[PDB]
């Protein structure tokens, strides 16, 4: 049976139009068996990229955790729209906020979509002209190191622009996940 | 009786049979590099261990176990084990070769020898808390000394 | 086309659904290449 | 416009057993029509002004010889042998080449008993010659995994006519003409009785010995450059 040290690379060997791997990432054959040009075999799907939270990232990406709740359209929601609701908030009778932030409710025909938007809501000046549908992310800016009390930012914030009236409108600061593809190459030895 | 041709040509004298020429100029090709021997041996070395290790591995199966003389079957043959079964559908299914590895072959006592060596080697691994990886083994070596000659032998030609 | 490329592209549309942009392909030698450098 | 080089030793007066009047006739006669014929050749030539070194591996061209690559490499391959004849200075050379010899051919005498079997190899116009192996793998699999030392051997090699080991870059050092003009006046047909006292009486063994070093400088400029090569590929 098996081993406790298992180390398939040195129980398999690589020759000449002929490769010969120990089966113990996986891999699945066609039903002739048969492969073609540009046929994938192997399949290494790595939880070290995986993420739990709901908010996916689109050399680099950016990922904006956001608390979803999709509940029916029957249920009694004790949040309102466009809403700041704080941590632990209860949005429904047994159902309660995990991050403080902007509560949006998406009333769809047979389902309720809540979405809560975490984030520092954040009043912009006149001379702010953000743009109000585009939002914009800001990297880490290299701040003097003359300034003293000049808190550095060293995670990437998403700043979007909540208009929920028409003569007033928020910016909030959603926090940034990193996912690079160049960074981070992990794959098991197959050939030794 | 005769059944080559090639050798017919000899005998007679007549010219070469031919064959479609070929667009390569062989002044410029790679070299070879890889041994007929090796086939035998990394089903050896993986043969031994496979062995010592089901020994290893397992306490009962160390015990009223020896490392110098070892018996896989009384009555196995080398040439009546290789087949090609397409019975199994486990992933899909498709011929499945068996080779015999003639217990008498395995060089099983060298290799529970090595064994220990590595498992003490793996033991103070346990105590690093870093699993143990070993870069090569003897047999490992072997192939490539095997191997080695080879290179010299497409560079003299 | 005698799914010369169908059949095979209905195996590649199983190991992967959503037709994402490839992030990231290598070579396995430079794969290895990399971890040892 | 290659060298027609006047000949380095005194020559003519230089040796009782070389007849001047057979010198006369091998450079007088056979490197003026080979210098002539090799300028007419070059004339208007893009080849023209390149190294004999750079001409003669151009026209040999590889698989096929082209039109100049005979005169080219008569005319390096005559001074070449120029080169390791001496005014009388021969016999047990030593220095880096003893050690080498041990090495290979095993005693100076079991070299010189090898290299007086070359008189029966060529079976016509020819030059035998002792070589490096400075040598390029030019495809496939070239570079030599556990490379290792000792790579490096004193080869002997025989060439039939127009033949330099730098075609085939193993780094030659010493020729003999074989071609029958070069021996035939001082006797006739006798190559055995010839070999032998070129092998004792007139070879420059110190000039062998320069060539050797050269060599060995020109395989460690190649091995740096190959480091070079992959410092740029590290980089």
């Amino acid at each position: 049976s098996p081993i406790l040290h298992e180390n398939s690379d040195l129980l398999s060997k690589r020759r000449r139009n002929k490769f010969i791997i120990p089966l113990h990432i996986s891999i699945e054959i066609p039903v002739n068996g048969i492969f073609r040009r540009n046929s994938i075999l192997a399949y290494f799907d790595d939880p070290r990229y995986r993420r739990k939270s709901s908010g996916i990232i689109k050399d680099r990406f950016f990922f904006i955790p956001e608390e979803v709740h999709i509940l029916p359209g029957s249920s009694s929601i004790m949040v309102r729209n466009n809403s700041i609701v704080g941590v632990d908030t209860q949005i429904t009778l047994n159902l309660r906020s995990r991050v403080g932030g902007l509560v949006r409710v998406e009333r769809k025909k047979k389902r309720i979509e809540l979405k809560i938007f975490s984030g520092d809501i954040h009043f912009p000046g006149e001379t702010d002209k953000i743009s109000r549908h585009t939002g914009v992310l800001i990297p880490p800016g290299t701040g003097k190191r003359n300034s003293k009390e000049s808190k550095k930012v060293k995670n990437w914030i998403y700043v979007q622009r909540i208009t929920p009236s028409k003569k007033k409108f928020f910016v909030l600061v959603r926090p940034v996940v990193t996912y690079e593809i160049t960074d981070g190459i992990n794959l098991a030895t197959l050939f030794p | 009786e005769d059944t080559n041709l090639d050798e017919l040509r000899r005998d007679c004298g007549r010219q070469p049979l031919p064959r479609k020429d070929p667009g390569v100029k062989v002044e410029e090709e790679p070299l070879l590099s890889n041994h007929p021997y090796v086939d035998k041996l990394w089903q050896i070395h993986n043969a031994e261990q496979m062995i010592l290790d089901d020994m290893e591995a397992n306490p009962v199966k160390y015990k009223g176990k020896n490392l110098t003389e070892l018996t896989d079957d009384e009555d196995f043959d080398e040439e009546n084990r290789i087949e090609y079964s397409k019975a199994y559908y486990k992933k899909a299914l498709l011929p499945k070769m068996i080779t015999k590895v003639s217990v008498k072959e395995l060089d099983l006592e060298a290799a529970f020898a090595e064994r220990q060596h590595h498992n003490k080697l793996r033991m103070e691994a346990q105590e690093r808390g870093e699993v143990y990886k070993i870069p090569k083994l003897r047999r490992n070596i072997e192939m490539d000394e095997y191997d080695f000659i080879h290179w010299r032998r497409s560079l003299e030609e | 086309e005698k799914s010369k490329q169908e059949r095979m592209t209905d195996v590649h549309n199983k190991s992967i659904v959503g037709k994402g942009t490839v992030w990231y392909e290598m070579a396995y030698e430079d794969a290895v290449k990399e971890r040892m450098q | 416009k290659f060298e027609l080089m006047p000949p380095p030793y005194p020559m003519n007066a230089l040796e009782p057993h070389m007849s001047h009047t057979t010198f006369e006739y091998h450079w007088g006669k056979h490197h003026r029509a080979y210098v002539d014929n090799l300028n007419k050749q070059i004339d208007g030539t893009e080849l023209d002004g390149m190294t004999l070194e750079d001409i003669i591996l151009i026209t040999y061209n590889r698989g096929d010889l082209l039109p100049p690559f005979n005169n080219a490499a008569q005319a390096w391959n005559h001074q070449f042998f120029w080169e390791s004849m001496k005014p009388s200075g021969g016999g047990k050379p030593s220095g880096e080449l003893l050690q080498l010899i041990n090495r290979d051919f095993g005693s100076f005498e079991a070299f010189v008993k090898e290299f007086k079997a070359a008189a029966a190899t060529q079976f016509g116009s020819g030059w035998a010659w002792l070589a490096y192996k400075a040598n390029r793998l030019n495809v496939g699999n070239t570079s030599n995994p556990h490379p290792t030392d000792e790579d490096k051997k004193l080869v002997v090699v025989k060439t039939p006519n127009a033949v330099n080991p730098l075609v085939w870059d193993y780094s030659p050092l010493l020729t003999i003409d074989v071609w029958e003009h070069a021996y035939y006046l001082d006797f006739r047909n006798r190559r055995p009785d010839y070999i032998s006292i070129f092998m004792e009486k007139l070879v420059s063994w110190e000039a062998v010995s320069s060539r050797l070093e050269v060599a060995k400088a020109k395989a460690a400029e190649r091995e740096e450059e190959e480091e070079r090569k992959k410092r740029e590929k590290e980089e």
